[PDB]
């Protein structure tokens, strides 16, 4: 079923997990005034490359659901699985672990480069 | 599997807070408008030929009205639009000289006092080498006594300047959309019973707002969207009495109004290229410009705001209408355009009730304006030029920014009054349904998945 | 050979397939005059992201030739192999299918995001 | 250990090649002066698509390091592994290849092209 | 060093009496020119 | 001290120093200022 985007908003985070190309679409294309469209139009893709920009610092450009090499903090959240797949909604989930986001995102950027360098390795030698 | 490990999520649905410069968008038949008139229209994109707003099941939001940007940027956007239209216009500096004026033609009783002055006066000509002695007419409020000779001057004389609306222009208020740009999104409170603040249960996503027109008036808000059910009355503290009150109506109460004058515009060469709009001689009666709204329908409407008020300050009290307490003629009057010029209607006779716990119409006068001094002007003021013939517009009031009286004592007799001054209240009224935010769509979450190797 | 941007205008659909990476290539970097270039300099990457948008809400961000999960709708063309890979070129081809290319980059959305939410379930199991 | 944006400036070419993802990470994000902000905000991001932009006409979108198939040309450099990568710095290196980096991107550019044709071919067989 | 690519084989309907670059130009002619007077003198009281 | 070319004169000569001279500078006259209505909303401000 479609619902539209931002319609699984109080979804759970499973089924929210299922429409992701819905919001990941509508999030580009869609002298007073002139000047507004202008300084409108820069931030919408300025805004969109600084994502594509971490998917890219990850190893993550595919994209939507990118699996990695950093294990959970259970300090994070310490939730179950199905308590947050089942259960929670993402604007819920979001804030908790809201407070480590740029530090888990550090994690992850140190991760993708040791696979670079692990890599050239591997066909180095083979 | 015990180890969970965190897998990234792009396109999740959720959204911060935000402020950001959105952008207009009007309708073709804005364009089709033509006539060099309309203020930013032009500028402006277009609508949506099929609008969509998604509505978000399961979900509540915080909605606050009184602490919103889009107000806030919008009044700006309206003040500044109007102020780069006035650039072209042309300047009345000269205008500003010693007038000889007169009363105009008429046998009217004593007690009537004459509103409309014929004033002669020393204008300047094409060539600066000499002068012509021109005549025009003016309100008595658009003049004041310079001082067995009776010479006046225009009133801006003293405080700004004066620069003349290109009569290629238009006033009408025109349907604005306020759209968001990519990755942001507007939030709109569905529920038809909501106070403004608070948890919203229904609500939905949307890219642009409503058609929501510029209608710049003191005391009644006309022409605006009505409620759904209720007639519902909005404030930020409503316990403390320095803050207004907005009605929004849940039926629209008609109001006509007309200027009866058959007005005449002669055209005088400033010269070169400037040329200035004298207001000519009045072909018939010399009449009042007044409104009417039925009696009827006000005594309903006034009924419906009574029993929404008692839900606030008890069912046993009191609960009276009274006119303007003191101020200026821009707040202690129902001010707005007709035509394009511009109305100063008295309504003491709308707030003059009283309300106990359990067929013609109402002629109301009005004064008119030309120099007028909107949005709080300090060194711009704006000639409006005569509007040739008759005039008359109908509208819909849809609403009311009202005052109670601080007085208090625990009385059950707390009565209320018309307000205006700060016009952020005219578009607090129609964006109450909206709120801005940003999109980050960038979710992180443990799944039990590891990346190869 | 070296044909040049757009070169292979004329050319079979075959050959034009070959020169893509020139097209791609002259696609980006190449007061009154002042404003001019403003808002062509911003229309060409909005234009350009627009196209990365779509190759990256399906798995195509390869990306020149891309092949995928969802099958050809003979309603769309219904022509052999031959009459237009070694035959008929772009110009014409885009006219043809041009009733159905956004209802055809739907189906291609879903089959994205659909192998994205099997492939996480196969790294989950192993 | 943690330098600095820049930090391994005066450092070898092969610990230069591990602070990359910090480099590339403060690249993006970060009325008089309100058009020195609009036309540093546009270009900050044509500069950083151009980039972009190559490493997508080569295969390199990945990215950071990339193996390809053009074979290194001694006419270029011609110096051992060890007194590049365990010697000079990118800054110095930099000024050597320079003369025929354009010319080197060439050879990239065909070689993807060459090799999405011939990948076609296998799936299309298999 | 300017190049025009020519495209073999291809035929384009042109018509320049629907052009928009022209319309574009003629608008860019008379703005570059007026844009031009702001700062130069006003002849005001030469009428006279 | 630097320059561009020190031992051409033409070329001047800046000092950085490298201790602060603290120098304290006065119009002791206490003047008034008095408003003068150009009119309308032109204001010269006149010394009083
Ligand atoms: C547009 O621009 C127009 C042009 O600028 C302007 O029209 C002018 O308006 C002014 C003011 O209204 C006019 O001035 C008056 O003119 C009266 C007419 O007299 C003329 O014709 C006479 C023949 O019939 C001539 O005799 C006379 O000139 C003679 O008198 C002079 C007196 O000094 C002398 O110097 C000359 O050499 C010559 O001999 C003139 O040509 C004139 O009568 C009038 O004087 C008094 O009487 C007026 C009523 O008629 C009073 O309104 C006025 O106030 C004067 O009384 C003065 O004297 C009293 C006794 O001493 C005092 O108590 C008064 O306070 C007052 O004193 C003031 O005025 C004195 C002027 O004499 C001045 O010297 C004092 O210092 C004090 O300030 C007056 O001169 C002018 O004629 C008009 N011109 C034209 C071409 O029409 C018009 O108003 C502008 N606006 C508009 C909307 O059009
Ligand atoms: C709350 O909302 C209400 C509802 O909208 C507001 O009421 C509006 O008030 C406006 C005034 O403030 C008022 O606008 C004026 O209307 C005058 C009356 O004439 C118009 O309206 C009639 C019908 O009422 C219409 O028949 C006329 O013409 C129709 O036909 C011609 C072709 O013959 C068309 O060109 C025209 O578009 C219109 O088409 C209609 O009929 C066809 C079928 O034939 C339909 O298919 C169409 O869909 C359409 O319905 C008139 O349009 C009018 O005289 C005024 O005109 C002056 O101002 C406009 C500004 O745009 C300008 O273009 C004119 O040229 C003229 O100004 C200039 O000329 C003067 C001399 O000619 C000169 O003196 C001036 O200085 C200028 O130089 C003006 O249009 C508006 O009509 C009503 N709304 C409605 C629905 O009637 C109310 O104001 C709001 N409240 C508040 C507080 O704002
Ligand atoms: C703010 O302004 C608005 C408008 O701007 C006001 O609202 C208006 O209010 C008036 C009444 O106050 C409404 O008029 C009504 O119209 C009714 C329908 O009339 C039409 O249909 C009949 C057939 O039934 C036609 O014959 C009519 O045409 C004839 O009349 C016109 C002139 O009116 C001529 O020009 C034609 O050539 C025709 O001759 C109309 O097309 C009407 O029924 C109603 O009352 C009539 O009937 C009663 C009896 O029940 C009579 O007593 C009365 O005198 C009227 O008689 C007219 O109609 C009969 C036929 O029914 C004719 O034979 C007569 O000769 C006579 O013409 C009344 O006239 C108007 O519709 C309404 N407009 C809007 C938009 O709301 C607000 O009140 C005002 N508010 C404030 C606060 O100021
Ligand atoms: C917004 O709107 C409000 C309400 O309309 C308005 O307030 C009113 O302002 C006017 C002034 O502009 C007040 O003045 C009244 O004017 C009328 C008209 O005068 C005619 O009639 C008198 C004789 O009655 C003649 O002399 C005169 O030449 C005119 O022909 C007067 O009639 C009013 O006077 C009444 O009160 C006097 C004092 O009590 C009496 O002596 C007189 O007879 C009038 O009768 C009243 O008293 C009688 C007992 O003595 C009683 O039987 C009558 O029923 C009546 O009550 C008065 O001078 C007017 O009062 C204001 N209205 C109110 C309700 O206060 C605002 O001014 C307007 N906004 C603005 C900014 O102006
Ligand atoms: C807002 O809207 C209201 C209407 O809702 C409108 O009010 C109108 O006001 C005028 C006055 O300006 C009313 O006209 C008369 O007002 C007098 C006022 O009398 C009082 O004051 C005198 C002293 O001056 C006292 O002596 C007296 O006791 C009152 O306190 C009224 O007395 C008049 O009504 C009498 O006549 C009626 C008809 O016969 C009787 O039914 C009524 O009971 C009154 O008789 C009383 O007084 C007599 C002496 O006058 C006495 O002998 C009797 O025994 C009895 O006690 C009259 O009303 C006008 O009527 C008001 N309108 C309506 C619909 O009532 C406002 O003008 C308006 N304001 C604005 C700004 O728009
Ligand atoms: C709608 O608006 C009304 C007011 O119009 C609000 O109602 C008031 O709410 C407050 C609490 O929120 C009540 O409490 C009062 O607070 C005062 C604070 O003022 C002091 O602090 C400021 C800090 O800057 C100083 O500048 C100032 O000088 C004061 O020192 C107190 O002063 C009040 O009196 C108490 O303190 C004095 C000594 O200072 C004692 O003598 C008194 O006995 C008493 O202990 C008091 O505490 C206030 O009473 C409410 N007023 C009314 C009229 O209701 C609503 O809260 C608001 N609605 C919303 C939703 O915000
Ligand atoms: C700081 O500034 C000083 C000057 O203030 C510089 O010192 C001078 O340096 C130059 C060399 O760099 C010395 O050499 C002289 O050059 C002159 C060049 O002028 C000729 O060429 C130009 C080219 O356009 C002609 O326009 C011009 O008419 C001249 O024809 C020579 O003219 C000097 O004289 C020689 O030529 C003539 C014939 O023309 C012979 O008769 C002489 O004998 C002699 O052979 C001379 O060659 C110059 O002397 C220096 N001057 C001083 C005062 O020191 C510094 O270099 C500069 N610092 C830095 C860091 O740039
Ligand atoms: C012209 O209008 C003025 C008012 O602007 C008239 O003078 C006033 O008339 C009112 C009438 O009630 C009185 O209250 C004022 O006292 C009058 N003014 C003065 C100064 O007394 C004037 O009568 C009208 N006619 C002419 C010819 O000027
Ligand atoms: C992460 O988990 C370990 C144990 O699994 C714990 O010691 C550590 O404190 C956690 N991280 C944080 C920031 O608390
Ligand atoms: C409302 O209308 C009724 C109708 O008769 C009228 O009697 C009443 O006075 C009106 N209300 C008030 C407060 O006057
Ligand atoms: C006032 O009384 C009415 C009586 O019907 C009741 O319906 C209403 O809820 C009461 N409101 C308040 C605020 O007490
Ligand atoms: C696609 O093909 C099927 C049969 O292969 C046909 O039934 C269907 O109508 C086609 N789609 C459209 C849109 O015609
Ligand atoms: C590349 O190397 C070959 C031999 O390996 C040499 O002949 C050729 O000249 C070199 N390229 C250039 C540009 O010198």
């Amino acid at each position: 079923v479609f619902l539209g985007f931002l319609g699984a908003a109080g979804s759970t985070m499973g089924a929210a997990s299922m429409t992701l190309t819905v919001q990941a679409r509508n999030l580009l294309s869609g002298t007073v005034w002139g000047i507004k469209q202008l300084q409108a139009r820069v931030l919408a893709v300025e805004r969109y490359l600084r994502d594509q920009q971490l998917l890219g610092i990850w190893g993550c450009s595919g994209k939507l659901i990118c699996c990695t090499n950093v294990p959970w903090n259970s300090s994070w959240s310490n939730r179950n699985l199905s308590e947050i797949w089942d259960n929670m909604t993402w604007l819920q989930w979001d804030k908790e672990i809201s407070n480590y986001t740029q530090i888990i995102y550090g994690l992850l950027e140190e991760s993708q480069n040791q696979q670079e360098k692990n890599e050239q390795d591997l066909l180095a030698l083979d | 599997a015990e180890n969970l490990w965190v897998t990234v999520y792009y396109g999740v649905p959720v959204w911060k807070d935000a402020e950001t410069t959105l952008f207009c968008a009007s309708d073709a038949k804005a364009y089709e408008t033509e006539k060099h008139n309309v203020w930013a229209t032009h500028a402006c994109v277009p609508t949506d030929p099929n609008p969509q707003e998604i509505h978000l099941e399961n979900v509540t939001e915080e909605f606050n009205m009184w602490k919103n940007n889009m107000v806030e940027q919008m009044h700006t956007d309206i003040i500044s639009l109007w102020d780069q239209s006035l650039k072209p216009c042309v300047k009345l500096t000269p205008l500003c000289v010693t007038l000889q004026c007169t009363n105009v033609t008429n046998n009217i009783t004593d007690d009537m006092r004459g509103e409309l002055k014929n004033c002669s006066f020393n204008m300047t000509t094409e060539l600066r080498d000499k002068k012509q002695k021109v005549y025009s007419l003016f309100y008595r409020l658009d003049v004041v006594q310079i001082n067995s000779n009776k010479e006046y001057r225009l009133i801006n004389c003293n405080t700004s300047a004066i620069t003349q609306a290109c009569p290629k222009v238009s006033f009408e208020p025109i349907p604005i959309h306020y759209c968001a740009p990519a990755g942001f999104a507007i939030l709109k409170c569905k529920d038809k019973k909501f106070n403004g603040t608070g948890p919203c249960p229904s609500v939905s996503t949307v890219q642009c707002t409503h058609g929501i027109k510029p209608v710049v008036s003191t005391q009644l808000l006309l022409n605006g969207s009505l409620a759904e059910e209720e007639v519902m009355i909005r404030s930020e503290n409503i316990t403390n009495n320095a803050k207004n009150i907005l009605v929004q109506f849940n039926t629209p109460v008609q109001i006509n109004c007309t200027r009866p004058n058959n007005n005449t515009r002669k055209s005088i060469r400033i010269g070169p290229g400037q040329a200035f709009y004298a207001t000519g001689d009045i072909i018939g009666d010399i009449r009042q410009a007044h409104c009417n709204v039925s009696k009827a329908t006000w005594n309903e409407t006034l009924g419906k705001v009574v029993k929404q008020l008692r839900k606030h300050f008890g069912n046993n009290t009191i609960i009276r209408f009274a006119n303007s307490s003191g101020g200026d003629l821009e707040v202690t009057t129902h001010s707005f355009n007709c035509g394009g010029e511009f109305f100063y209607c008295n309504t003491s006779g709308l707030f003059n009730s009283t309300w106990i716990s359990n067929n013609d119409s109402i002629t109301l006068p009005c004064r008119i304006k030309q120099i007028i001094n909107m949005w709080q002007r300090i060194g711009q003021a704006m000639y409006a030029p005569p509007i040739q013939g008759v005039i008359r517009c109908v509208s819909n009031i849809t609403g009311l920014i009202l005052t109670r009286d601080g007085g208090s004592t625990n009385s059950t007799t707390e009565t209320f009054r018309p307000g205006g001054g700060d016009m952020r209240d005219n578009w607090r009224s129609e964006l109450y349904k909206y709120k801005v935010v940003k999109i980050e769509p960038l979710g992180v979450a443990p799944t039990r998945c590891k990346r190869r190797v």
